[PDB]
RNA sequence: AGUUACUAAGGGCUUAUGGUGGAUGCCUUGGCACUAAUAGGCGAUGAAGGACGUGUUAACCUGCGAUAAGCUUC
RNA sequence: GUGUAGUGGCGAGCGAAAGCGGAACAGGCCAAACUUAUCAUUAGAUAGGGGUUGUAGGGCUUGCAAUGUGGACUUGAAAACGAUAGAAGAAGCUGUUGGAAAGCAGCGCGCAAAAGGGUGAUAGCCCCGUAUUUGAAAUUGUUUUCAUACCUAGCGAGAUCCCUGAGUAGCUCGGAAAACGUUAUUUUGAGUGAAUCUGCCCAGACCAUUGGGUAAGCCUAAAUACUAAUUAGUGACCGAUAGCGAAACAGUACCGUGAGGGAAAGGUGAAAAGAACCCAGAGAUGGGAGUGAAAUAGAUUCUGAAACCAUAUGCCUACAACGUGUCAGAGCACAUUAAUGUGUGAUGGCGUGCGUUUUGAAGUAUGAGCCGGCGAGUUAUGAUAGCAAGCGUUAGUUAACCAGGAGAUGGGGAGCUGUAGCGAAAGCGAGUUUUAAAAGAGCGUUUGUUUGUUAUUAUAGACCCGAAACGGGUUGAGCUAGUC
RNA sequence: AGGGGUGAAAUUCCAAUCGAAAUCCGUGAUAGCUGGUUCUCGUCGAAAUAGCUUUAAGGCUAGCGUGAGAUCACAAAUAAG
RNA sequence: UUCUCGCAGUCAGACAGUGGGGGAUAAGCUUCAUUGUCAAGAGGGGAAGAGCCCAGAUCAUUAAAUAAGGUCCCCAAAAUA
RNA sequence: UUGUGGUAGACGAGCGUUGUAUUGGAGUUGAAGUCAAAGCGUGAGCAUUGGUGGAUCCAAUACAAGUGAGAAUGCCGGCA
RNA sequence: AAAUCCAGGUACGGGUGAAGACACCCGUUAGGCGCAACGGGACGGAAAGACCCCGUGAAGCUUUACUGUAGCUUAAUAUUG
RNA sequence: AAGGGUGCUUGACUGUGAGACAUACAGGUCGAACAGGUGAGAAAUCAGGUCAUAGUGAUCCGGUGGUCCAGUAUGGAAUGG
């Protein structure tokens, strides 16, 4: 395309922009859309959300949920699991080699968990602090092995 | 990027202002006035094209009604011979054989009158 | 635009977007109420079809 | 006896012209918002801001201060 | 990081501190010990040496190694880069329309100069300039070099002695600061009141263990905030109702006792060559003449719209019930964006305006005298949804900042979304919560991300106009009320 | 000298204004209340109902409209039994 | 006309027939259920009329057949017994 | 073949103004403005000629908006 | 000059209609245009009704309405033997 | 019979709950069937309060009992779940 003639591909720059203030012609004239002489039909807008006119709202009518932990922050993991690392390319599964693939960013400390049921073919060499007693099963299962890091 | 409106209001303002040209005064010079004249006048040629295919109508039965009864026929029987011998013809093109072929009109009468229905 | 304090505390999400929520009637005057109530009450729920428009724009 | 035009004191419509008026168009020793640098003060050695006065020059404006529309030096 | 932890008549709302990525980076100095000299040395005071801390430091006594490196630092000398005036600075003629050439056409030329302004129209080569090369007697700014003051220096041994900031830290009673509506931490109006490196404070009440740090003394460049002003320049900014209220002599005229409020108004022509002279008139002025391309460009000075006021060709109108038009329709008068043409309309049929708000308006409801200009859905930051594009299954994409034209962009992976969910949570994990239960039930056992456009929405004044009011500051007892 | 003054007292007077001056500022106060909101064409096209509401001239959800997608029959309409 | 998603407007209704409540078998009254119209709908009849009857306007035609209603004149259209 | 009354409202397709970027073109042998006329379009709207006017303007494709006036006892100016 | 003014070429009777018509339906009357008068109508003009109601409006005032507070009074504590 | 009397008892249970009624939401109503351990009865069977429909109040806040959860460096505690 030249700059003299430059096009974009249909149905994608220009949508009907609605005016609401040029003429009934386009439907959205006088009063624009808002209706007729009412709250929402004033400059203030739509009142405030989740407002009821006065009846209590739904929100303030349901009981609170409890935080059991509070003030404390739950402990992020770093989980590899078992369905999708088969389709990573890698053996001798350490946190060093998770970083040259990264995975993992080598500025995190992070601890690795194991996770996952799905059966894997070629056998992997694991380096994980914690793993489930039946990804452990798969893994064992084939000639893989994983070590757990205290 | 200040647009400022100039030769857009004047020239649409003066279009309402042609149409409503050889009107009462300010009904053609200012245009407010103007306009309403020219949408009230459109309504009016609205309604009055359907009425003059009324009242068209009417006036060439009155006209066939009147050649009639110089004859002794009236058109109320005139109509229904013309149906019965399978004649199909405007009331017009009568009206306008009786106004100008008075002959042709009073041969179109003399065979619906007695001649056989088809 | 902020998260409503009081939407969130009574409002959790979940996989498909759907909002959890508890019963009320379950904070006092219990012997007005039969144990099939209480019980049936115990259980969380979802906000309805009504309320999830609503309850989505706020959290 | 019957059917009849001319009237325009004045008014209406179309078109053309003249007058009041400054809309539209073009322009601007003027404004606005910033960029890159400089600088971020003046005053008892009299400040900022004013009054008065000064011409071969009516008033006003500007400059100037009894050395008064300017004085000396580089 | 996140609108997260939290804080909120747990309502409206408010909202960090860590950590991570960047811009810049700098650490110094007193009091006390100890010692010197002097004050009727009652010093408990003055002036010096010594010292500045946490993997504790310093003083006391005793040795080795040191003559340096660096400053937030004084005076000078020299040099460089600038600022406040400037100098030089290339290249065209002919013909045509035209009042006028620079336009147009032909043939050329210069360029580190084709930014701009003027010149009788629209000029690279007519002029001033611009690119580029340069230049300061005098004042002033920045930097560098040399010298010169002032400050600035390591590692041991022994002694077991001394010093390390008091109405201070804590505590009680009322307040506050921090995101916190008072509470671990910080601060203070009243009262009380400690200890001295085996010491004191802190790690969200508090105690013990562990660890971190040295309060009650001071100074500290850089990155950061802003533009009244000076120089250069820019604008998908305005172009006399716009832009500053003010293009003009505008905070003026004017209004008010005062504080205070506060306008309108630009354009002759290339050049005044601004109309000598004649006629009418008392004169202004007008009509000729003259200048000029144009005087219907004449100082009333670019163009000159509508409402409004007058003149006239043509048609109609003085027995006529009219939202004034429409459909038919004679006669009259003309001839065009050549079209079953145009102007008027004797007469016949039909016919109670426009917006607003209402169940319902011709309305005895409302708003507009007419004309012209101005006058009301936007922007910034986020969320959802539709459409479209880029990249894709260990995906996708950068924010700040740096370089680059006030650029596209490159670097920057800090982070954000998705990839595994369930539970209040520890926790478990294609499962999990409930439960004695594995039974049952709830939720899951998959379909992504970054942009562009549109619609809606949240915070902001949020489509525009309109209150009576409230709070804070100033001006008024020249009118009037009282008193002297 | 103004949440003040003065008042032989009437809500008198305080610069033609006084149930509490004038002026500037917060300020573009707020108004569920009036008024206004500017070009065109095409397709479709309502409601004035229920519950709650310090709610009754307002608001939220449901009901009725519109745009996109799915469901082909077991869904929904019109007649007969 | 069912299900899912985006955007609404509506919460003042009116009259006519039919079955009732309140009123007095009064109201162009008020409150309900149901069938229609108007609201948001012109045309023809009703002399004139938002809601009654016939019906649903895409534009042009000086074409034809009809619905409610009507045929002495206004005003289109009739005659017999 | 079935359709095309319509307010609140939803959806779709377009016109017009100013400027910018790329192309091309017109203009003192007369551009914009401005007036008149017996033209062209389904609609916003678009041309042709002549008078006045004296220097800028037009067409196409995209982009950005202070982008569309008949009403607000609307503001300003003029005139009834 | 002035308020006023949607454009007007602006009759009467009965009826109708948003329920009291210069403009609608049916009839009657009326040559075009002034001047001097007087006020019947144009629900005439001037004042976004002061009466009434509405607004989760304002302001002034009152009290054993609520929450506070200036001032007054009592005690502890410091100055304080 | 769902009314009256007698004997034995406490199902006036624990964890749940497919499917429905009615509903804007919040809430309300009926309930087969499963596991645990019981009561009556020889057994089949019945019992998750009464012949049925009124006898009831959200959220926030704080208190009480239990508890296989948290415990702001660690062990507790405070304070929460
Ligand atoms: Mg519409
Ligand atoms: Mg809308
Ligand atoms: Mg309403
Ligand atoms: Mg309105
Ligand atoms: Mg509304
Ligand atoms: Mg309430
Ligand atoms: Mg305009
Ligand atoms: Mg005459
Ligand atoms: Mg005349
Ligand atoms: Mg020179
Ligand atoms: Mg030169
Ligand atoms: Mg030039
Ligand atoms: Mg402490
Ligand atoms: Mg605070
Ligand atoms: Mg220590
Ligand atoms: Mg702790
Ligand atoms: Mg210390
Ligand atoms: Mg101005
Ligand atoms: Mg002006
Ligand atoms: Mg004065
Ligand atoms: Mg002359
Ligand atoms: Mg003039
Ligand atoms: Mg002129
Ligand atoms: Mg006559
Ligand atoms: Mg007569
Ligand atoms: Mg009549
Ligand atoms: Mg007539
Ligand atoms: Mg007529
Ligand atoms: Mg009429
Ligand atoms: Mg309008
Ligand atoms: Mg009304
Ligand atoms: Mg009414
Ligand atoms: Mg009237
Ligand atoms: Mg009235
Ligand atoms: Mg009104
Ligand atoms: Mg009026
Ligand atoms: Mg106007
Ligand atoms: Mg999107
Ligand atoms: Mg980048
Ligand atoms: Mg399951
Ligand atoms: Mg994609
Ligand atoms: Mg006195
Ligand atoms: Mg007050
Ligand atoms: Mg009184
Ligand atoms: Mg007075
Ligand atoms: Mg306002
Ligand atoms: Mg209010
Ligand atoms: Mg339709
Ligand atoms: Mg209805
Ligand atoms: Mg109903
Ligand atoms: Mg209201
Ligand atoms: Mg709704
Ligand atoms: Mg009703
Ligand atoms: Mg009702
Ligand atoms: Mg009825
Ligand atoms: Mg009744
Ligand atoms: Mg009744
Ligand atoms: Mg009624
Ligand atoms: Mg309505
Ligand atoms: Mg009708
Ligand atoms: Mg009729
Ligand atoms: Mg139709
Ligand atoms: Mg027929
Ligand atoms: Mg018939
Ligand atoms: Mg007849
Ligand atoms: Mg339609
Ligand atoms: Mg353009
Ligand atoms: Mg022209
Ligand atoms: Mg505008
Ligand atoms: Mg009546
Ligand atoms: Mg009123
Ligand atoms: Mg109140
Ligand atoms: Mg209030
Ligand atoms: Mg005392
Ligand atoms: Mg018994
Ligand atoms: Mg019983
Ligand atoms: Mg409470
Ligand atoms: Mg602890």
């Amino acid at each position: 395309m030249e700059l003299n003639q430059l096009k974009s591909v249909p149905k994608a720059r220009n949508h009907k922009t609605k005016t609401l203030g040029r003429g009934h012609g386009s439907g959205l004239g006088k009063t624009s859309g808002r209706g007729q002489k009412g709250q929402k039909a004033r400059k203030s807008g739509l009142t405030r959300p989740g407002f009821e006119g006065g009846q209590t709202p739904l929100y303030r009518r349901l009981p609170k949920f409890g935080n059991a932990r509070k003030g404390f922050l739950k402990q992020e993991w770093v989980v590899l699991n078992l369905n999708k690392i088969a389709k990573l390319k890698l053996d001798k599964i350490n946190r060093a080699s998770l970083i040259e693939k990264q995975v993992i960013s080598a500025k995190s400390q992070l601890p690795i968990k194991l996770i996952g049921h799905t059966k894997l073919e070629k056998p992997l060499h694991f380096e994980v602090h914690k793993v489930s007693k039946q990804a452990l099963k798969a893994v064992e299962n084939a000639n893989g092995s994983v070590k757990l890091l205290e | 990027m200040r647009i400022k409106g100039g030769k857009q209001t004047r020239v649409r303002r003066k279009k309402w202002l042609k149409q409503a040209s050889g009107s009462f005064g300010t009904r053609h010079a200012s245009y407010k006035v103007a306009k309403q004249t020219v949408i009230q006048a459109a309504k009016y040629a609205y309604r009055d094209r359907r009425n003059k295919k009324r009242d068209f109508r009417s006036l060439w039965i009155l006209r066939l009604n009147a050649a009639l009864r110089e004859q002794g026929m009236t058109y109320s029987v005139f109509i229904n011979l013309l149906k019965k011998h399978n004649i199909e013809i405007n009331r017009k093109v009568l009206s306008e054989l009786a106004i100008k072929e008075p002959s042709k009109f009073n041969l179109i009468v003399q065979k619906v009158k007695s001649e056989q229905p088809k | 635009m902020k998260v409503k304090s009081a939407a969130k505390k009574r409002f959790k999400l979940t996989k498909s977007g759907q909002i959890k929520r508890k019963h009320a009637y379950t904070s006092h005057l219990a012997p007005h109420k039969t144990t099939k109530q209480k019980r049936h009450l115990r259980k969380q729920g979802t906000v309805s079809a009504s309320d999830f428009k609503r309850i989505g724009n706020l959290i």
